[PDB]
RNA sequence: UAUGUUAAGUGGAAAAGGAUGUGGCGUUGCCCAGACAACUAGGAUGUUGGCUUAGAAGCAGCCAUCAUUUAAAGAGUGCGU
RNA sequence: UUGGCACCUCGAUGUCGGCUCAUCGCAUCCUGGGGCUGUAGUCGGUCCCAAGGGUUGGGCUGUUCGCCCAUUAAAGCGGUACGCGAGCUGGGUUCAGAACGUCGUGAGACAGUUCGGUCCCUAUCCGUCGUGGGCGUAGGAAAUUUGAGAGGAGCUGUCCUU
RNA sequence: GGGAUAAGUGCUGAAAGCAUCUAAGCAUGAAGCCCCCCUCAAGAUGAGAUUUCCCAACUUCGGUUAUAAGAUCCCUCAAAG
């Protein structure tokens, strides 16, 4: 029903009614606008698209994302708004309701609603099989020559492969995790912050798309 | 965080001066305890005379561990040491002069007789 | 429910039908009843 | 076939329209209409309709006698009616309207609910004694059964809801 | 092309056995006097008589199992202890 | 499984347990649905459908196994070169030393024990886990995307109430 | 929480005027199947969809410069490596 993008600030704790530290993750969200409002008919099902923070505007020799270029300026003036930063589109928010051009406000989030936070994960880099797969290790000692690699990764001539899912070393992070029945403590209208009871995925400074929980 | 093979001193006057434990009762794989939970475990040092003699199995519950426990506000309670209690299987102690601070987490596992017979609930 | 690979009457009151395709027996004593064969 | 040959219907006030395959059946208490068997045909003369196979093989024998006595049972039920009657037995057992709908206290800790629905009526007596009661026969044999499968019944005592007059075969557990 | 067979994907893995699956060829005992169905028509008699057995009168077991009230009838074809 | 056959491998196919990692069957150990019962419900027994998931920690032996001590809802049976040593150990077994019992006149011998006894290899290809570049998508681009498919989860206890 | 099912439970129903879950049809029914939930996904060579941006001027005939829109080189960096 309710969608909002915003970026993660940090986290907190919050003493609230009956004294309880309620842990709270702290995520800004300002001037979240409408860009577009996909119909069934025009684009095949019915969504709308919500541009977020604010890139500076075209400038001729631009060398970096902080300036917007010729064809992003164009998207954004159709809705007459600056160029924006980073834009997602929600499928659950229900079209008629909401109008191409609208501001999306903090205060769309009342105290104790249930909404998911998608995000982003850290980034951990190249990471061996126990970190990245939860291996337990072998013997550190007792004249053990395997400490940290992964065991078999096969049988034998049965399968003279390995197969496909093996749960080998690699990349660890970037990829897109969603938290599920978390709630908003407090929206604050002013500072333009929702507070998210519990924490979210993702580097300080990053990215969550907040919506209502789809269970 | 008590686990199995783990030695704790025993706050009653039951008989038992100092126990270890075997298993920590509450789950298939359960492998830890705090304040409040229940163990199955065998004496390694009696009293001469006392109910409990050295060498038997018993239950018994755990009161003040030194990881200690979190509380619904953010405060922390530890301790300088394990501790221990037995019980008759029906959440009741042995002895009747219990020694030693016990948490107030002991209240809610209606192991309430060993909330009133304490020096000091906390 | 009998399941053997002898399905037979077991009583004068014992009817052997076929349901879907296996020689069942239907009886008023449900110790009777038997499936396959 | 017998029944579908020899026994011939006998539309009684009723207007048995038999168009082509599907027919129709309206009488003092309303209408059903089914679609026959394809190969069969139909010969009505004055107050009577009868089923004829077109060949003798199994397959034509056995669909024969059929589809003879599923028009007699929509002919003799969109005038005469079907009820089925099933009873309550049981300290607390009860059975009470809720208006197009009924309500059973069968002793499960929790009220159940049978809805209803298009041509079928039901009704309680002495709150025990319930009665569905339709034109299609196999409606009423459909919810009365959904409505004894509540709670059917038990070997040791009989409760349970029992169709009216139907042997429960009863043990003799003792304590 | 002609004439038939299967309904299981049989064809396109087993067997003793089990079966109102279906097709063929005989043989057959019954049937318009009207066999076979549930044909909702009667169902019991002195009488469990005798051994009557835990008392038990279609069950813990020898059956001695007599004629029919009768279109049709058995000291009960039979479900029972 | 114990075997029988001697068909590939003696210009070498490392053999037993354990560790790491699993994967698949179902004749199912638990959980779900049922027919039952010499099932009053809890109880158990039997059979059927079911393989989605789950299916402990220790003492003793090199042990697999088995017994035992505590638990659990359960502590399933098998295949995978009795899965997996170019992933690990090397306790057992199978070299040279030694020793006891036995056999041999003797050198020596025993699948009889016992103490000790070197585990090499920088990955070419297929395979697998990640991560780039090129090109194609009938113009060149920036952003948002539907989802053909594919993968992951999938367990369950106790208490209270009725 | 839907939809279709397994063993099973039925409803109406004849072959076989009876019966009967079955043959037509039509119900219900499991941690199982499908969807539902999370993630990747148009190299899905079938290469999909929406919005926007760019748009001339020599040819002697494009097998054409260089430029748009857009990027990169290079350099300061990290929420990424
Ligand atoms: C360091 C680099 C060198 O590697 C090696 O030494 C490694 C360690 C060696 O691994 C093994 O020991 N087995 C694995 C361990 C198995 O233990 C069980 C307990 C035992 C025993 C035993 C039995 C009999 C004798 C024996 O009777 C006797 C005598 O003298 O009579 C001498 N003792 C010592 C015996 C001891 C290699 C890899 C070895 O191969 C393997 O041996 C097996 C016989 C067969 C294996 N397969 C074919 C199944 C084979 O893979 C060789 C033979 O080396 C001795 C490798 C050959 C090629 C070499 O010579 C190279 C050049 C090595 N020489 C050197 O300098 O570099 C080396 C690479
Ligand atoms: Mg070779």
């Amino acid at each position: 029903t309710k969608g909002i993008l915003g970026r993660k600030i940090g986290m907190t704790q919050v003493f609230g009614e009956n004294g309880e530290l309620i842990p709270v993750t702290v995520v800004e969200a300002k001037e979240n606008v409408v860009l577009q409002k996909k119909t069934v008919e025009v684009d095949g099902y019915n969504a709308i698209q919500v541009g977020f923070e604010d890139k500076k505007a075209y400038k001729k020799d631009a060398k970096s994302n902080k300036y917007a270029n010729k064809p992003a300026e164009g998207h954004a003036k159709k809705a007459d708004a600056a160029p924006k930063r980073f834009i997602r589109e929600f499928r659950n928010v229900d079209v008629d309701a909401y109008e191409v051009g609208q501001e999306v406000s903090v205060d769309t989030f009342v105290a104790g609603d249930v909404i998911d936070v998608t995000g982003v994960s850290k980034g951990k880099g190249f990471q061996g099989a126990i970190k990245r797969h939860g291996q337990s290790r072998g013997p550190m000692s007792h004249g053990s020559h395997f400490h940290r690699a992964p065991g078999s990764v096969g049988m034998a001539s049965d399968a003279s492969r390995v197969f496909k899912g093996q749960k080998m070393p690699g990349r660890m992070g970037g990829n897109t995790v969603t938290v599920q029945n978390l709630e908003v403590v407090q929206v604050d209208t002013e500072n333009k912050v929702i507070l998210v009871k519990g924490n979210v995925p993702g580097p300080k400074k990053g990215l969550v798309e907040i919506r209502t929980s789809i269970k | 965080m008590i686990q199995q093979e783990t030695r704790l001193k025993v706050a009653d006057n039951s008989g038992a001066r100092e126990v270890l434990t075997i298993k920590v009762l509450g789950g298939s794989g359960r492998k830890t305890a705090n304040i409040g939970d229940v163990i199955v475990c065998t004496v390694k040092n009696a009293t001469p005379g006392g109910v409990v003699k050295k060498g038997d199995v018993v239950k018994a519950v755990i009161v003040r561990t030194k990881s200690g426990v979190r509380r619904n506000d953010g405060s922390y309670i530890k301790f300088d040491e394990n501790a221990c209690v037995i019980i008759r299987d029906d959440k009741g102690p042995r002895g009747t002069r219990i020694f030693g601070p016990v948490a107030r987490e002991l209240r809610e596992g209606n192991f309430m007789k060993i909330v009133s017979l304490a020096p000091e609930v906390l | 429910m009998k399941v053997r690979p002898s399905v037979k009457p077991i009583c004068e009151k014992c009817k052997v039908i076929k349901r879907k395709g296996k020689v069942m027996v239907i009886c008023e004593n449900p110790k009777h009843k038997q499936r396959q064969g | 076939s017998r029944v579908g040959k020899k026994i011939i219907d006998i539309p009684s006030d009723v207007t048995v329209t038999f168009d082509g395959n599907h027919v129709t059946v309206k009488g003092p208490k309303g209408e059903l209409s089914r679609t026959l068997n394809e190969r069969m045909t139909f010969k009505q003369e004055e107050n009577t309709i009868e089923v004829v196979r077109p060949s003798d093989s199994k397959e034509d024998r056995t669909n024969h006698g059929t589809t003879r006595a599923l028009l007699n049972n929509m002919v003799q039920g969109v005038s005469q009616g079907y009820v089925k009657v099933l009873e309550l037995v049981g300290v607390g057992y009860r059975a009470q309207m809720q208006g197009k709908d009924l309500i059973l206290n069968v002793g499960y800790s929790h009220p159940v609910e049978i809805k209803a629905e298009e041509n079928i009526t039901f009704s309680v007596e002495k709150n025990t004694v319930v009665k569905v009661e339709g034109i299609s026969k196999e409606q009423v044999g459909a919810l009365a059964s959904n409505i004894r499968s509540v709670r059917p019944p038990e070997p040791y005592k009989g409760k349970g809801i029992r169709y009216q007059g139907e042997y429960v075969r009863r043990k003799e557990g003792k304590t």
